[PDB]
């Protein structure tokens, strides 16, 4: 990853399916 | 959009499959040709 031990930290506490049905999408 | 575009010919007709076609995360583009070099949006 091009990221830095920071950055490294703050994208492993983010984290908390839903594919696609009854024309529900995501861009 | 979505479709992963081996099957896209399911449903003015160049447009549907042949010549060249590339896989986008999006989905995937027909008329188009996919370069290697990089330039500005
Ligand atoms: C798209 O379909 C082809 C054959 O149907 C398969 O080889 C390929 O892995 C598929 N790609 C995706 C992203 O599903």
């Amino acid at each position: 990853s091009k990221r830095s031990p920071i950055e490294d930290l703050l994208f492993n506490k983010v984290t908390l399916c839903a594919q696609k049905f009854n024309g529900l999408t995501v861009l | 959009q979505d479709v992963n575009c081996t099957e896209v010919p399911v449903a003015w007709r160049v447009y549907s499959t042949g010549s060249n076609v590339f896989q986008t995360r999006a989905g995937c583009l027909i008329g188009a040709e996919h370069v290697n070099n990089s330039y500005e949006c």
